[PDB]
RNA sequence: AGGGGAUCGAAGAUGAUCAGAUACCGUCGUAGUCUUAACCAUAAACUAUGCCGACUAGGGAUCGGGUGGUGUUUUUUUAAUGACCCACUCGGCACCUUACGAGAAAUCAAAGUCUUUGGGUUCUGGGGGGAGUAUGGUCGCAAGGCUGAAACUUAAAGGAAUUG
């Protein structure tokens, strides 16, 4: 159909949204100490359930 | 097995003869045949009357065997046999069901006519098809009375007779009664025939 | 507290069977869910599909859910529910009730050898439940159950340890997936293998037997 | 027309076997057909059965006795290396367990147990369980 | 899906037939097929044989009928209620009425 | 079913049919267990002792399952002249 | 127009079976009778439901209708359903036979006296 | 029955009615027929690099409703000219 | 549209292209 | 092409109808409709269901053949023949019911004997469009028949049944 629409506003949301920097953090470590640290967290301990156990909530429902 | 007195003597089958019920169906059927003779001219059908006193033993021989006389349902729906399947009711044990069937009976628990037979007993199986159908949902064995065009389906031991009218069917149901009674029950000496009028086993109207 | 109202359902709260086979043996119309919830208690049950169906009314609209549930052990012994109804939660309930009103003894045995506890099938068997058609092969040792996620946990319940399957038919419609791979484990016990070519003297079956503990008032 | 004998036979065995029949007639008897119900009988699966002379080609009567799954055929004859006997009784027999596939060799019509025995091969004839 | 059994009306063992024409319609429906009634009548009809049997010699005489044999289409026996849309069970019903 | 040490697993061995063998399935709910009584010093049923026949759905949907009691009633014994097997 | 409705005719089928020795086929009588075996929580009904009881005593007592049973009617036909003649079976005059159902019996064992037709 | 036949020297008539069967077989076709190697834009292979003519706000289709900012490109290596589209946000000014 | 008036159309749509086509023989 | 050319009637005209009415309805009528001698090869040319074979279930009609019948009805005397009846057996046009079985289902005595998948054998189809188009070939006096693509395009198209 038609094909000639307007060029006029690419980059339009992006060029228009407030530039945050990344807050930095002690990095997160790499290799097994990563995957031992998913280990015990997953199924050692045990956070936030609900019956089903949640993986990211936030604020949860309260 | 059964000695010699279970034959024939034919007192029994003079009852038979009088009852009619050697006359048999013009419509025959394939699952019937045996219980055929011969066919009289100008359109008839001869029961064996034989195998039809034959089956009838070893219907009350059925009967019997299963404990509880009471729980063994009689049944029937066409008028012609239902005083009958009331007067062997009273005989023996026997749960009686006269009229309708009301569709619900032996499935379906909650109804008010929630019967749990180990047997059942059936005059017409063309009548009586839903008691029929109903039984064969529970594994319950069928004893009936069958004349030569009715449905052998979901049946198992069928007496052969005439269930046409008249006395075919009280008669069944009379001798039915006699020998579930001469078997353990309250007879013995079959020598003898009964104290109890054929007759009573009918129909009314008057 | 059970109260039973049928004639199995009392021979069973007495203690008069102590076996689930034994309905098996004498095919007994199961009809109080009680039984099977005293003859077998710590049977698990599983959820597998909660989907919404719809209608219309002589005005606008109509919907309510549907609930799929399996119940067994794994010691041969499975059933299936399917029922739909107003709610999620009554939904569940009424089906798992049917599931355990219909469980279904499973005929398990050895691929090859038989080296101690059997752990795939007797034979090959074949369910259909329309277009979609199940059929489950033997399976040598350590291999598992071949199936479907939804198929898998249906026979893990069952109590198989390996089997292949092969899935024939529209396998998505869910529902008539499992009823066919239900079809099929159940009929394990239909297929005459030589083993049972021996003949036995036919039993006599508990409402005969028990027949006096049986009755009403 | 008729193409091969031994199937009308073994199929009216095999529906016959499924209408409860305990009987069952044949047509016509070949030797072909006896050997593949000799091999029936022996491992159980039908009876006695009885030739029948019509100076023409013969009739057969099979005693049946449950325990027939079912007869096949398989058509044509193929020609099975000794190890590929393997792959058809994988196929189309129900377990490891029991189960026949009546072959055909030069050492004669026998289930493939038995061949597998004698180490000898041939061409599939049908099957039996 | 078919629904008719009999497709149309009674060929079967044939695949062509005659055709009439309606006497409505004047179409052209296979003689097989056409709703068919038989009009007989009388050519005095029932209320004035008094005044005819009256006014007529003859002893009493030998009413004549007219006859006439309809022939109709689906089309004009449906609308002029020859023969009306029935149930899918009632429909399958050859007896006459 | 035996095993590895001649063992007895594989939860019950179903029934068979009377009239056609054929294995009588845990929902098999057309089939029929027949109790028939035997018969001491003239008349006089037992209770106790039954000769029990077994039947299957299949067999009594297609109606054999008259034709076969009668035959297997003949078979041990309980009639005479009725089932004829020539026909 | 005037259709009772069950909650009525469900009182009266009720009434009838648990008391029909005291009921009668009078309208006032079975109005006070109600006031003690019933509860009825209001006037109308309680009339209503007796009236009704009342309709069907009028057409009991000259029948047994269709789906009422209660103790005096079921004895009354338990005794009348035992009359027995001095039978008809009997004979009057041996066995009328047809023809080859004399050849059933001839192939039989058996006496009995015939007649050829 | 079963339509085919099952002859045991007939291998003839079963190997060539499956070949003149493929042919109903759309991806086979293409590669028989090598219609990449014919029409298609590319040569068959994965990328072409061109050089951008004109460029282009081809509207979207329904049931959406935004300019979808394109270029329209002269492939080197055929010459052939091809519209392609340019991806993420604001793209269509890395390109000249 | 029906498609025996669709049939008739390409139908034209031919005997016009024979036409077209031959107007160079 | 010749005959034929009542009739009805594409075209066409003319009357109404309609906002328009090339139409439905009404009137007039060409071709055609019939035949001969040529062609043409297409229809929902339908049972939308290939053919020979074997098997699995009952029931009464009906056509053609034959057989059995100290059946019937026919004369002037009850015999031949004629029709008719009963039973039957092949081969028909179907119907009826069942359902073991099959199917997505409507439904089928085949559309059954198929994941327990092989009796023999011909043919077709492999998403909807594009399109029975383009192009070559060939048959046809012609209309057309027969053969028969692709680029591009698109995520549904489609069956059966369910409730509205
Ligand atoms: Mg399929
Ligand atoms: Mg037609
Ligand atoms: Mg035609
Ligand atoms: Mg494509
Ligand atoms: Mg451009
Ligand atoms: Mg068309
Ligand atoms: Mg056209
Ligand atoms: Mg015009
Ligand atoms: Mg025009
Ligand atoms: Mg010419
Ligand atoms: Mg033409
Ligand atoms: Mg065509
Ligand atoms: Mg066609
Ligand atoms: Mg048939
Ligand atoms: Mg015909
Ligand atoms: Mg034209
Ligand atoms: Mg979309
Ligand atoms: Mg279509
Ligand atoms: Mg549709
Ligand atoms: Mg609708
Ligand atoms: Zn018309």
């Amino acid at each position: 159909a038609k094909v000639h629409g307007s060029l006029a506003r690419a980059g339009k949301v992006k060029s228009q949204t407030p530039k945050v920097e990344k807050t930095e953090k002690p990095k997160k470590p790499k290799g097994r100490a990563y995957k031992r640290l998913l280990y015990t967290r997953r199924f050692v301990n045990v956070t936030l359930v609900n019956g089903k156990r949640r993986m990211n909530p936030g604020p949860s429902v309260q | 097995s059964l000695p010699a007195t279970f034959d024939l003597t034919p007192e029994d089958a003079q009852l038979l003869l009088a009852a009619n019920t050697h006359l048999g169906a013009r419509n025959v059927q394939v699952h019937q045949e045996p219980y055929v003779f011969n066919a009289r001219p100008d359109g008839v059908h001869v029961i064996n009357v034989g195998k039809t006193w034959e089956k009838l033993v070893l219907a009350a021989r059925i009967i019997a065997a299963i404990p509880n006389p009471e729980d063994v349902v009689a049944i029937s729906s066409r008028t012609f046999g239902q005083r009958a399947v009331l007067k062997f009711a009273a005989h023996t044990g026997a749960t009686p069901i006269a009229g309708r069937f009301t569709p619900g009976s032996f499935t379906n628990y909650i109804t008010r006519s929630f019967k749990e037979p180990r047997l059942v007993i059936v005059t017409d199986p063309r009548s009586d098809a839903q008691a029929i159908k109903e039984a064969s949902y529970v594994n319950i064995p069928v004893i009936a009375l069958t004349d030569l065009d009715s449905p052998s389906e979901f049946v198992d031991v069928a007496i052969p007779c005439n269930n046409r009218g008249k006395h075919s069917i009280g008669l069944i149901w009379y001798l039915l009664a006699r020998e579930v009674l001469r078997l353990r029950g309250a007879l013995v000496d079959r020598t003898q025939p009964w104290s109890i009028m054929p007759d009573l086993y009918f129909y009314r109207d008057p | 507290g059970w109260v039973p109202v049928t004639k199995l359902g009392r021979l069973v709260k007495a203690g008069k069977i102590t076996t689930i086979e034994e309905i098996f043996l004498h095919s007994l119309p199961v009809k109080e869910f009680q039984i099977i919830d005293t003859l077998l208690p710590g049977l698990q049950d599983e959820v597998m599909n909660i989907k919404p169906v719809q209608k219309q009314t002589r005005a606008g609209q109509r919907t309510r859910f549907k609930a799929v549930v399996v119940v067994g052990d794994s010691n041969g012994h499975v059933g299936l529910g399917i029922k739909t109804a107003k709610e999620v939660a009554g939904a569940i309930r009424a089906g798992i009730i049917i599931a355990k009103l219909s469980v279904i003894p499973i005929r398990r045995g050895y691929w090859g050898t038989n080296l101690g506890q059997p752990h795939s099938l007797a034979t090959k068997t074949t369910g259909k439940c329309g277009s979609v058609t199940v059929r489950l092969i033997p399976a040598p040792r350590g291999s598992g159950i071949v199936a479907s996620p939804a198929v898998k946990k249906l026979l893990q319940l069952a109590g198989v340890e390996d089997v292949y399957t092969q899935s024939n038919g529209k396998t998505r419609t869910l529902e008539n997936t499992l009823k066919a791979a239900f079809v099929a484990i159940g009929n394990t016990y239909g297929f005459l293998t030589p083993n049972l070519w021996a003949e036995q003297p036919l039993p006599v079956s508990p409402l005969d037997i028990y027949s006096d503990e049986a009755s009403a008032q | 027309t008729r193409s091969s004998v031994l199937a009308d036979a073994l199929n009216a065995i095999n529906n016959a076997e499924k209408t409860g029949k305990r009987q069952v007639l044949i047509r016509p008897s070949s030797k072909v057909i006896i050997k593949f119900l000799q091999v029936m009988q022996k491992h159980g699966y039908i009876g006695e059965f009885e030739y029948i002379d019509d100076h023409r080609s013969g009739k057969i009567v099979v005693q049946l006795n449950g325990r027939l799954n079912k007869c096949g055929v398989i058509s044509p004859r193929f020609n099975v290396k000794i190890g590929d006997i393997e792959k058809w009784t994988a196929n189309l027999l129900p377990a490891r367990q029991f189960g026949y596939v009546i072959l055909t060799t030069s050492a004669g019509i026998m289930d493939h147990e038995e061949a597998r025995r004698k180490h000898v091969s041939g061409k599939i004839l049908g099957f039996v369980y | 899906p078919k629904k008719r059994a009999s497709n149309g009306r009674n060929k079967k063992g044939r695949g062509h037939v005659k055709p009439v024409r309606c006497v409505n319609c004047s179409k052209s429906i296979p003689k097989d097929k056409a709703i068919k009634r038989m009009a007989i009548r009388n050519i005095v009809e029932a209320a004035a044989v008094r005044d005819l049997s009256e006014a007529s010699v003859y002893p009493e005489y030998a009413l004549p009928k007219t006859y006439n044999k309809l022939h109709y289409c689906v089309s004009c026996a449906i609308h002029a209620r020859i023969v009306r849309v029935r149930s899918r069970e009632d429909r399958k019903n050859r007896a006459p009425p | 079913m035996e095993n590895d040490k001649g063992q007895l697993v594989e939860l019950y061995v179903p029934r068979k049919c009377s009239a056609t063998n054929r294995i009588i399935k845990a929902d098999d709910h057309a089939s029929v267990q027949i109790n028939v009584a035997k018969v001491d010093e003239e008349g006089r049923a037992i209770p106790g002792e039954y000769v029990t026949y077994a039947l299957s759905g299949y067999v009594r949907s297609r109606g054999e399952s008259d034709d076969s009691l009668n035959r297997l009633a003949q078979n041990d014994g309980l009639l005479k002249n009725v089932w004829s097997y020539s026909r | 127009g005037r259709v009772r409705t069950k909650t009525v005719k469900r009182a009266s089928k009720a009434l009838i079976e648990r008391y029909y020795p005291k009921l009668t086929l009078d309208f006032q009588t079975n109005k006070r009778l109600c006031d003690e075996i019933a509860t009825i929580q209001s006037k109308r009904l309680r009339n209503k439901i007796a009236g009704y009881t009342t309709h069907l005593m009028k057409r009991i007592q000259k029948g047994p209708v269709r789906g009422i049973s209660f103790k005096l009617q079921e004895e009354e036909r338990e005794r009348k359903d035992q009359y027995v003649p001095e039978v008809s079976a009997r004979s009057n005059g041996v066995l009328n036979v047809d023809n080859q159902t004399s050849d059933l019996v001839k192939s039989l064992g058996l006496k009995l006296p015939l007649s050829v037709i | 029955g079963k339509g085919k036949p099952r002859g045991l020297n007939s291998a003839r008539k079963l190997r060539v009615h499956r070949r003149n069967n493929r042919w109903a077989e759309n991806n086979y076709k293409k590669r028989l027929l090598g219609t990449a190697f014919k029409s298609s834009p590319f040569g068959g292979s994965s990328h072409a690099k061109g050089i951008v003519l004109e460029k282009l706000g081809i509207e979207s289709k329904q049931p959406n409703s935004a300019i979808r900012k394109c270029v329209r490109v002269q492939l080197i290596k055929n010459g052939k000219k091809v519209t392609a589209f340019v991806p993420n946000d604001g793209c269509l000014n890395f390109v000249d | 549209m029906r498609a025996k008036w669709r049939k008739k159309r390409t139908r034209r749509l031919k005997r016009k292209r024979r036409k077209v086509r031959a107007r160079s023989k």
